[PDB]
DNA sequence: GATCTGGCCTGTCTTA
DNA sequence: GATCTGGCCTGTCTTA
């Protein structure tokens, strides 16, 4: 376990409280910039290089192929591993765009072609959506499934805008828990279908999803209604049997209270909690390490890097997971007069 | 503007005895262009600056004409008959001059100016008596908020940057001259009805510390000699703290200077200039060798700034910082100072945010943030030695406000210094920040000797700079040539104790 | 018979309206600068050197047994050449301390020694003034004679600060010629003498003298009384006899109209007035040269060279002869935010 | 122009497609009527032809590559000449 | 050895 | 080769 501080060298007015990392293929790649796309970089997705304390960011290119992206803030990044037919797919939608509105379409995005020279071009793909619609939503999370043998995915929680009765131009700017229904979504076809349980009371945001061999474990989320941080772990096990994708759940004893939380992926499925948030005011320093099997989810904690005192002091901090047991945190940063650069940087790995 | 004719100088009758030098006898001059006849041909040296300027002298018979009503109020409360013993007054006034960045030029017509703005001003602190003989001198009237903005008495307005010598004293050469020329002569008013006469007094204690310097021909700021008082050198004002005399005052500086021209003994520079104890300048203006209070404050808030960043990190553990760390330790430093304790980072550090900053409480937020224990109580038993030795030179009379802490004032900087050099070494084997040394030097030794301090701080100046930007704007002419005459005009009428009289409306 | 411009380099501060340019035993120094010298180089003189278009200054240190100057504005130099029993001297009479004053002392300036690699120590030396003394001044002009063969010197013209008694804080700052004496002050001794002109009636400034054999022209120079700027130039003759130093004078019909001129030497007697402002606005663009000879002083106009469009726009300029028929000029320069270098500069030549 | 720089139903590239769409990156967020701002023309013409005065004092078509010290020198006599008059 | 790409650094422009 | 001195950069300090 150790943490290192890392300069963010040129052109760190890119990353914004929320953001996605995507990890395929080695090169992670950030995602969701500040704004709209600046020419500099049209595209609006990078490519991270950490090298010897420096970030540096790289603009990537997509190919012809594709159709282009606005840079969604908190989106549900589901990572598809590689089968036939196309591997390997990150399933982003919907989180939302640059303006204020809520996207409601999935995106596939994939590699396409390297180098020449340290080049990677990438592919969006949208597809439509026919249903029983997925409702516009960001915090939420979808997962991938694999059930004899067919591969489908799972979507659900997060926040929405208050719908349009309700809406007023003095709540227009205020969100709530969309109503909770667990969205089975084909990769291919496009059908989405809706399906309630009655284990499932209320909706969740942040809630961190881990997805393993037709079984999806939801870490407790952030309920906007009651304010509870559930100490539940929730459990759902799916299986699609001709012609319907039949699915069931369970609650758990024991579940973290974390909201917002970062998976860094190091064994198999074995996966490194950091986690964002204990509460609504004091973030969450302990760090996690939780691994799953078919008998069940298993957790231990493991001592937590020290953290300096800035990080530990900081009020807010966020990041992602490089994969491969190498994860990113990110800490806002007051100084006058401005750094510029806004969020001072930390580079954590496992073992 | 029939109406103000009166509050103005150049209207009431005055006159000196014995009659002074270099000055002319004309009472009735207003407003005058402060160039005072600057030949302006192109091929002298050019006359740059505009500036306005009351003569001196008649500005001060204005303003102690304005105070005939508080000083008969004041002598009748004291029941000191008025007619007679009307000629043994002693009139002690404060003068300041300090400048001001960031002022923008105008288009105008001409000369080209620059931007930087020099306002010189006074303000009349008391005024007393003596005579038959006997008693003492008998307080009458005391400025009772001297620091407040509504009493600053502005005399010479200029454009001139602080920097060019040469300008700055080719305008404020003549205002000087009045001013030594007058400390002899005794003054004569027509006040209550009857003749009087006044002595006056003149301290300039309102200059901050580069000004003086650079008016007494030190070498500033940061030279190896720091204190404007004292002949102490940085290290040898390392080693020992809390005893030193005050020695540095006008004419001394003025023979060192013959010394340093002259050179009887022919010692090479650094030797010579060892001899003189670094005055490689002739000084003009005479300054009471005083301590500003305000920048005093900013200067200690700002060390004990740099130590709390210095503690936030572990410096005394690692002695070689990062400079990307160094960053990183403002930045939660900052952080911690908004969450608790409610304060945002500041470039230049005013006193204000000085003063949420040395309190215990602030230091509390700080407290927090340091891992190390004994640390933590010893960086708070240092704020609380200073919570202690504060008011002594932040109050305006402690020898009555605040007593205990004057009288324990040595014996708490001894103990100051003795924690330094005790954990803090590190920052302060050969260097001390000019202020901490003359706040833990000199400090007892000019409270015993003006009496107090605090009160002859820079901050009736200072504010009064406020005015002089709304001043600028809302009641300007506005071109450059009449420019300076109506803001310094005005200015004059808001100073003026008469009107505020009228102001309070009698409760 | 050109200008090449000049770069400041680093630390164009120093340079300030008047100053003075001192050529002695090769490498011209810098003497006068803005406000009271700074440790940086407390002598407050410095050797200047011109290398590709770099104009740069650098510290002169004087000798242990020398005295300390402060930084005059506008003096008179008297450059007095090799002979018995010390060359070469420079004498420095009285100028504007930055400090605002008028310094009545004389010092004696000169070199010392050297390396050890490229530092020339000086040292400076006061004289005390037997006198009979010259009333304190600036703008006036001095210089060295030789007669049969002793030599003396003859310091004449300038201004004065209003006699002390009539002079009032708001008169303070207005300045009066003074009066039309001539001094001739002996090197060794100290002995000051002054004397009446018949046929100068009035004093002036900034008249620059050509002192050759016993023999001083001043040229032409702004007079403050009726404010006018003689074509007409003034040659006085000096007589030096056991004991009696007595004085002849003459005038001279028609000369250059000049004020502050700056005289670069080229000949061995031949200087070319490199010019000066004609009138009160008008500033005199036309480049002369002067041979002086005992049948009298030979004048002729020289083709100027080019002016910058900037320069011939100037408002006003200044500068110093380096000598060898090489000078500098200086133009005052504006813009936002500063330059920071209050003054561009140019250095010319002659063939 | 958004909705077809966002689906890009053609498979354009980047390069040509920003043509396509003709400097469209992003989904306009309010409507301004398509009008000219008085101001800030008066400005950008005023500081245009104060360059080119600028670089009309010296003599720029003649010889096409100024260094920093003759325009700053150029800019200097400019603003002085300005003030002057 | 030498491409290509991306890089930084420069380096100008335009609005602000 | 290898001092010297200066020269600039850097480096923190110290004032406004
Ligand atoms: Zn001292």
């Amino acid at each position: 376990m150790s943490l290192q501080p890392l300069t963010a060298v040129n052109c760190g007015s890119l990353v914004q409280p929320g953001f996605s990392l995507l990890d395929l293929e080695g090169d992670v790649y950030l995602f969701g910039q500040k704004g709209w796309p600046k020419r500099s970089c049209p595209t609006g997705i990078f490519g991270v290089r950490i090298k010897k304390g420096e970030l540096k960011l790289r603009a990537i290119s997509f190919s012809n192929n594709s159709s282009y992206l606005p840079p969604l803030r908190c989106p549900a990044i589901a990572h598809f591993e590689a089968q036939d037919g196309k591997p390997e797919c990150y399933l982003i939608h919907g989180g939302r765009t640059p303006n204020n509105e809520l996207s409601s379409s999935l995106y596939m995005l994939s590699v396409d072609s390297r180098g020449c020279n340290r080049k990677v071009t990438l592919r969006c793909e949208e597809k439509e959506l026919v249903g029983d619609v997925p409702s516009a939503r960001y915090g939420h999370t979808l997962s991938v499934i694999n059930s004899r043998g067919k591969t489908a995915c799972v979507l659900f929680g997060g926040r929405s805008y208050m719908p349009p009765t309700e809406r007023t131009t003095q709540n227009w700017n205020s969100v709530v828990d969309c109503p909770p229904q667990v969205y089975l979504i084909d990769l291919e076809f496009g059908c989405c279908t809706a399906h309630t349980l009655p284990e499932l009371t209320d909706g969740q945001s942040f809630h961190v999803a881990l997805a393993r061999q037709d079984c999806v474990y939801f870490l407790g989320g952030h309920i906007l209604s009651s304010d509870c941080r559930p100490s539940r772990l929730i459990r759902l096990h799916v299986e699609l049997l001709l012609g319907s994708p039949v699915l069931t759940c369970t609650i758990l004893h024991e579940g973290l209270t974390i909201t917002s939380a970062i998976a860094s992926p190091i064994g198999y499925h074995e996966y490194i909690i950091f986690g964002g948030y204990q509460s609504e005011t004091q973030k969450r320093m302990e760090c996690t390490y939780v691994g799953l099997d078919d008998v069940g989810v298993h957790m231990e904690s493991r001592e937590p890097p020290q953290w300096t005192s800035e990080i530990s002091h900081s009020r807010t901090w966020f990041g992602g997971s490089l994969g491969k047991g190498t994860a990113l945190v990110a800490i806002p940063s007051e100084g006058n007069p401005t750094p510029p650069e806004a969020y001072h940087f930390y580079q954590v790995s496992f073992q | 503007r029939n109406a103000e004719k009166e509050l103005l100088p150049g209207f009431h009758q005055f006159e000196w005895q014995p009659a002074l030098k270099n000055v002319s006898t004309s009472w009735d001059v207003g407003i005058i262009d402060g160039l005072s006849g600057w030949t302006v041909s192109v091929d002298d040296v050019p006359a740059d600056t505009i500036s306005r300027r009351f003569r001196y002298d008649v500005a001060l018979v204005s303003a102690l004409k304005d105070l005939e009503e508080d000083i008969m109020e004041g002598l009748r409360e004291r029941a000191l008959d008025d007619s007679m013993c009307t000629s043994g007054f002693t009139v002690v006034v404060k003068e300041s001059c300090d400048g001001m960045g960031d002022v923008s030029e105008k288009h105008g017509s001409g000369p080209a100016v620059p931007e930087k703005a020099v306002r010189f001003s006074f303000t009349i602190m008391s005024i007393s008596i003596r005579l038959e003989g006997e008693d003492d001198g008998i307080t009458i009237f005391q400025e009772q908020k001297p620091n407040s903005e509504l009493s600053c008495r502005p005399l010479c307005l200029m454009f001139v940057d602080e920097s060019d010598h040469e300008t700055l004293t080719a305008i404020l050469g003549p205002v000087v001259a009045e001013r030594k020329a007058m400390m002899e002569s005794r003054l004569i008013i027509s006040v209550g009805g009857l003749l009087r006469s006044f002595r006056f007094f003149f301290r300039g204690t309102g200059y901050d510390e580069k000004m003086v310097r650079e008016m007494e021909g030190l070498e500033a700021s940061g030279s190896t000699y720091i204190c404007t008082l004292c002949d102490s050198t940085r290290a040898e004002a390392s080693q020992n703290m809390v005893l030193h005399s005050i020695t540095r005052s006008h004419d001394e500086n003025l023979e060192r200077y013959e010394i340093w021209r002259k050179n009887p003994f022919s010692e090479s520079a650094d030797e010579l200039r060892d001899r003189v104890k670094g005055v490689s300048a002739k000084p003009f203006m005479e300054t009471q060798p005083t301590l500003d209070a305000l920048h005093c404050d900013i200067g200690n808030a700002t060390e004990f700034y740099k130590i709390f960043q210095d503690e936030i990190g572990e410096v005394y553990q690692k002695p070689n910082p990062s400079r990307e760390e160094r960053r990183r330790w403002r930045s939660t430093l900052d952080k911690q100072l908004r969450k608790k304790m409610k304060l945002k980072p500041v470039m230049r550090m005013n006193g204000n945010y000085a003063r949420r900053l040395m309190t215990r409480e602030a230091v509390e937020a700080v407290c927090e943030l340091v891992p190390s224990e004994e640390r933590r109580e010893a960086l708070l038993k240092l704020m609380d030695l200073y919570l202690q030795m504060k008011p002594v030179w932040r109050s305006t009379c402690p020898s009555r406000d605040c007593p205990d802490q004057l009288c324990q004032y040595s014996y708490n900087s001894q103990q100051f210094a003795d924690l330094l050099s005790s954990m803090f070494k590190y920052r302060y084997d050969g260097k001390i920040t000019n202020y901490l040394h003359k706040t833990l030097a000199h400090v007892p030794e000019i409270v015993e000797r003006d009496g107090s301090i605090g009160a002859w701080a820079s901050e009736g100046n200072e504010s009064g700079n406020k005015l002089f930007r709304r001043f600028r704007k809302m009641n300007a002419r506005q071109s450059k040539t009449f420019e300076l005459e109506d803001i310094l005009k005005h200015h004059w009428l808001y100073t003026s104790k008469y009107l505020q009289k009228f102001m309070e409306a009698h409760k």
